[PDB]
RNA sequence: CUGGGCCAGCAUCAGUUUUGGUGGCAGGAUAAAUCCAUAGGAAUGUAGCUUGCCUCGGUAAGUAUUAUAGCCUGUG
RNA sequence: AGAACUGGCGAUGCGGGAUGAACCGAACGUAGAGUUAAGGUGCCGGAAUACACGCUCAUCAGACACCACAAAAGGUGUUAG
RNA sequence: UUUGCUCCACACAAUAUAGAUGGAUACGAAUAAGGCGUCCUUGUGGCGUCGCUGAACCAUAGCAGGCUAGCAACGGUGCACUUGGCGGAAAGGCCUUGGGUGCUUGCUGGCGAAUUGCAAUGUCAUUUUGCGUGGGGAUAAAUCAUUUGUAUACGACUUAGA
């Protein structure tokens, strides 16, 4: 097993945001592979995590991960709609993000 | 409202377990299981009372025995069953088969 | 989906490969873009001289230092489209351009290194026929730049081995075919077949 | 070799009995014929056997195969019907490479993991002995 | 304290108006009409097709 | 405006005193749905006849569908028109499979050609062209040779990702 | 070391909502078409026929409205 | 510069018109979910480098109300009539 | 100056990271034309074939991939070695020779996995920077001050001094 990956890859592209004024608590995202609201649909509810590192080690581990979901589509080309439990970054923008299988209804 | 789940554990490792619905992609592809017991078990089976039962290492045995059984009848059903899923480059989930 | 992405510039229009390239690095994706001398401007070449005869005529009036910079070079007459469709004065724009590099003729890393075309902004695709267009390293040898000339001898001389290369490795996989045939109808073969393999 | 050599480019045509592949919408991937020239960019097509309906369609939304066959221009469905059967259309056209590859595009799509899994492990056992036959001559 | 729709939730839906009842019972959110032969005159398609 | 259809549209002054039942008129109207259909059988009927629609009423709208609709067929178009400087007569033909396809094209191309928007665009008469070679106008004639073909040079294929790994060809 | 407090996953619901699949009905020129039958008819004239040309393969004009293709219009 | 009716600004933020008293949309308790308006969806920038028929090549093209101007006059450019 | 100093192995505490998680998979060129194969007069040539997307190709099974017995190959791949070459556009990489060696899922066996309790939280990538071991290695200048006037408002410049 080269391959170890159980999660669909993703970036983060954006707060949702108008012309001029933004929204840090939606978030946009960009799945790989995934190119219609259609197709999209199938991600909706799936668990997002955004995985980092930090200096001070907590859980014994310097990794770290915020959590989330994918709520709904976006716009007509797969792009899609998460909330976090906390707002991502900002400075995450353009950043890799996960995208998992469960919650499964396959 | 959880799943009984083999592997089988000679076959990969996995216990005669508890696993939740919502955390599995149920595949397409399905073995017998009319010979296997798997009355006993129940929620206060596995209710918790370190150092495993000589049941529950009995039971599995019972168990096993005869889904390898089965499971070796159809051609690389037991390998299969003993590698692990990844989504490999340009899987696409969202409509790959299973 | 690729660590990097090398785009061969040539028979692209700059402005649409300006706004994808500039949307991939926006989001994460770092582009590498060679040949950007073999690059095309729809229009014929006088009108876009004339163009960049306008862009040149201002700078600051008391300080034609401080003033708007005229980079001549293909790579930079593109890298300005470019910067023109991002948010440059930012954070998160310096850090956009900062996944980007622009050069003229492909010059190592990647000159063994797998280039591909972007064909929303592939000229032959994309420019009705009959419609005049420009070739970007015309323009900027026009307006100043250098070394058309250079990269046109290294350019050549590069073609020349990558014809020795490209021969030796069409002819490798005559070698994969004449063993390619005595299992390509055995048995698993017809047995992969039955799988779409 | 003193001829005069002519570089004839080949396209092709747009005619009546050109046979085509529906590309877009509610009749997707399957064949049609055309019937009858309408201008420059629509033209009447009909796949009876197919089951495509007689319509006029866009050029754009439509690609024309290499296969044509005999269609007198206007043809009711019935006889396009008629002539397509006569013309062994259907059977010039699985017999295509082009034809071939959507089938093949078709199975991998259809493939369970399990059965992934198996090509794997003949693609595997397949190579072994063609690295082997490889490194031999 | 809390409005409940009868378009959803049958059972408000039943609070108000029963006969739902018998509505979803009998169907008749189908049911067909009887058929009849009322062709029209001559008169009316040589003006639907007129000019 | 949108998909056309064609509508009979009938309607008579209302009844009086003097004229129990007066008479019926019709027309033939092509509008997206039936309030347009039936406001310009009331704009026409002003104009022709001085009824207002006030003292009138409109006594059917039946949709003319097309009679053979999967026919190729050359239509000649009667068209008065509206311009920034004056106002116009016209006639065009238009190849179509459609009485309703017709006129699509029609105001389009009133649209294209001369920048006439709906409003500034009588539809005077549209009427199938029975013998051939009663053809006038040769952007049509021009398909109604004998054993016709051409081809269709540059193909531009759409793509789907981004980046390709291989330089297109046009080459239908 | 259990119980609290808090946070979470799943289940079954309620309220608001969004995105799919699918079942049964109604109307119209009781859609218009296709299709079937029949009448008539033409040309971007199918087969034959006539005719110079011919590689005697076939060709080009003329005739001829279904024939060794087919189409259009009406009606049912 | 001065009257008429109404609606505004003034006293009023908000979304649109890059920008802006007065335009368009819409008026404001603290918030959540949804849907919109006017306006937009190549990239800057949230949103189809969507679909369709035409028109246009400018050695001074053109690109959206208010609005940030253009005329008499003329062209064997090209399109339709 | 009293710490020294530089280079190769892995070792330890901090430190930072615009965001690894099977593979950035190398002709050139035309697009009202071309790719691949094959033949030849090696060409604006002959024949065959292909596209209609990379929806490819390669790789992918094994405690996050353990232990163990063989069979059939003589292939595959990794690691350090080694024989030749080629690469200056930023070559800092590429091809090749001969073994050695770990693995080999091409194939057939014997074990192992649990209780991490139904998801959370479970591979660790590379930067720097300090110390630590042992191995190789090298043993300078610059500034202040003084001095020149090809220089100079002050700094700066230019000379000179064991
Ligand atoms: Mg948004
Ligand atoms: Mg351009
Ligand atoms: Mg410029
Ligand atoms: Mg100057
Ligand atoms: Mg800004
Ligand atoms: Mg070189
Ligand atoms: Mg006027
Ligand atoms: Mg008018
Ligand atoms: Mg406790
Ligand atoms: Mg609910
Ligand atoms: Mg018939
Ligand atoms: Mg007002
Ligand atoms: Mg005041
Ligand atoms: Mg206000
Ligand atoms: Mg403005
Ligand atoms: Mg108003
Ligand atoms: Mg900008
Ligand atoms: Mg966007
Ligand atoms: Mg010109
Ligand atoms: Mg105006
Ligand atoms: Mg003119
Ligand atoms: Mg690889
Ligand atoms: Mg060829
Ligand atoms: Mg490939
Ligand atoms: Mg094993
Ligand atoms: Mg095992
Ligand atoms: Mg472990
Ligand atoms: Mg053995
Ligand atoms: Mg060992
Ligand atoms: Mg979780
Ligand atoms: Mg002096």
């Amino acid at each position: 097993a080269e391959s170890h990956r159980l999660y669909v890859k993703g970036k983060h592209l954006s707060y949702q945001r108008s012309k001029r004024v933004n929204n840090p608590n939606v978030s946009l995202i960009k799945i790989e592979g995934v190119a219609t609201p259609q197709d999209a649909q199938f991600y909706l509810g799936k668990r997002i995590a955004y995985v980092y590192r930090a200096s001070k080690e907590v859980r014994g581990s310097k990794i770290r991960v915020m959590w989330g979901k994918v709520t709904r589509t976006h716009g007509n080309s797969g792009v899609v709609r998460a909330t976090f439990r906390n707002n991502l970054p900002a400075k995450t923008f353009g950043a890799s993000v996960r995208i998992f299988l469960y919650p499964s209804n396959i | 409202n959880t799943l009984l789940i083999s592997g089988p554990f000679k076959v990969n490792g996995v216990p005669l377990r508890r696993v939740n619905a919502r955390y599995v992609i149920a595949t397409s592809t399905k073995v017998s299981v009319e010979g296997v017991n798997v009355e006993k078990f129940n929620v206060e089976y596995f209710a918790k009372e370190k150092e495993i039962k000589a049941e529950r290492v009995e039971d599995q045995k019972v168990v096993d025995k005869a889904l390898i059984a089965e499971i070796k009848k159809t051609p690389l059903l037991k390998q299969y069953l003993s590698a692990s899923f990844s989504l490999k480059n340009g899987d696409k989930p969202h409509m790959l088969k299973f | 989906v690729e660590p990097v992405v090398v785009i061969d510039g040539k028979g692209h229009l700059v402005g649409r490969l300006a706004s994808v390239v500039a949307k991939q690095l926006l989001n994460g994706q770092k582009i590498v873009v060679v040949r950007a001398e073999e690059l095309n401007i729809s229009g014929e070449f006088f009108r876009n001289k004339l163009k960049y005869h306008d862009f040149l005529r201002k700078a600051t009036a008391f300080n034609k230092t401080r003033g708007p910079f005229h980079f001549r070079a293909p790579s930079r007459i593109f890298y300005k489209a470019l910067r023109g469709m991002v948010s440059h004065k930012t954070a998160r724009g310096k850090a956009a351009l900062e996944r980007l590099k622009v050069f003229e003729g492909i010059p190592p890393p990647y000159d063994k290194k797998k280039r591909v075309v972007v064909p929303q902004a592939l000229r032959v695709l994309r420019l009705k026929p009959g419609r005049k267009y420009t070739t970007l390293g015309k323009l900027s040898t026009s307006v100043g730049w250098k070394y058309e000339d250079v990269v046109a001898k290294l350019e050549a001389k590069r073609k020349v081995s990558s014809a020795e290369y490209y021969a030796k490795k069409r002819a490798f996989t005559k070698k994969v075919a004449s063993a390619n045939a005595t299992a390509a109808e055995s048995d698993v073969a017809k047995q992969l077949a039955a799988l779409g393999y | 070799s003193t001829d005069s050599i002519v570089k004839a480019s080949n396209w092709r045509l747009v005619e009546v009995g050109r046979v085509v592949l529906i590309k877009k919408g509610q009749s997707a991937g399957k064949l049609a014929a055309i019937v009858e020239i309408i201008d420059q960019k629509k033209v009447l097509i009909d796949g009876p056997k197919a089951g495509v309906p007689r319509q006029a369609i866009n050029l754009g939304q439509v690609v024309l195969t290499p296969l044509t066959f005999a269609l007198p221009r206007g043809a009711r469905t019935a006889t396009v019907s008629k002539k397509w059967a006569a013309a062994a259309v259907c059977e010039k056209w699985a017999a295509s490479s082009w034809a071939k590859k959507i089938a093949q595009r078709e199975r991998r799509a259809a493939l369970t993991d399990f059965e992934r899994f198996q090509v794997m492990v003949l693609r595997k056992q397949k190579r072994y002995t063609v690295k082997k036959a490889l490194a031999k001559a | 304290v809390l409005k409940k729709n009868p378009l959803k939730n049958k059972q408000v839906l039943l609070r108000l108006n029963p006969y739902a009842k018998v509505f979803a019972a009998e169907k008749l959110g189908s049911k067909k009409a009887e058929k009849t032969g009322t062709k029209p005159a001559a008169v009316f398609t040589e003006t639907l097709k007129h000019d | 405006m949108a998909h056309f259809k064609e509508y009979q549209v009938i309607g008579r002054r209302l009844p009086t005193e003097s004229v129990p039942e007066p008479k019926l008129f019709r027309m033939r109207i092509f509008a997206s749905n039936e309030v347009i259909a039936k406001s310009r059988y009331w704009y026409f009927l002003q104009k022709l006849h001085k009824v207002k629609k006030a003292s009138g009423e409109i006594v059917s709208i039946n949709q003319i569908n097309e009679a053979h609709p999967t026919k190729v067929k050359n239509f000649g178009v009667w068209v008065r028109y509206d311009s920034r400087s004056g106002t116009h007569n016209m006639y065009k033909e238009i190849r179509d499979v459609s009485r309703v396809a017709a006129v699509e094209t029609l105001y389009q191309d009133m649209a294209a050609r001369h920048r006439a928007r709906f409003r500034s665009i009588h539809i005077l008469k549209v009427a199938e062209i029975e013998k051939t070679a009663d053809v006038k106008r040769q952007y049509v004639k021009q398909f109604l040779t004998k054993d016709l073909k051409f081809p269709l040079p540059h193909r531009v294929q759409k793509s789907t990702k981004t980046f390709s790994y291989k330089r297109p060809s046009t080459f239908y």
